[PDB]
């Protein structure tokens, strides 16, 4: 690419990432924001691990 | 010299726990 300042739209440098999530089989990994914990038992309830 | 394996090789393809199960 011989890029210059005067190109037109489409023409110009673009920089790109491309994030690419994996879920092989281990135990855990990276995530979110975390949030509480506790942990409940011998109640319905509703788990997030 | 080659050798004959008889029932070598078998490794458990991934976590997660399991019991009695004929799994394929």
């Amino acid at each position: 690419y011989g890029f210059q300042p005067t190109n037109g739209v489409g023409y110009q440098p673009y920089r790109v990432v491309v994030l690419s999530f994996e879920l092989l089989h281990a135990p855990a990994t990276v995530c979110g924001p975390k949030k509480s914990t506790n942990l409940v038992k011998n109640k319905c309830v509703n788990f997030n691990f | 010299a080659y050798t004959n394996s008889f029932t070598r090789g078998v490794y458990y393809p991934d976590k997660v726990f399991r019991s009695s199960v004929l799994h394929s």
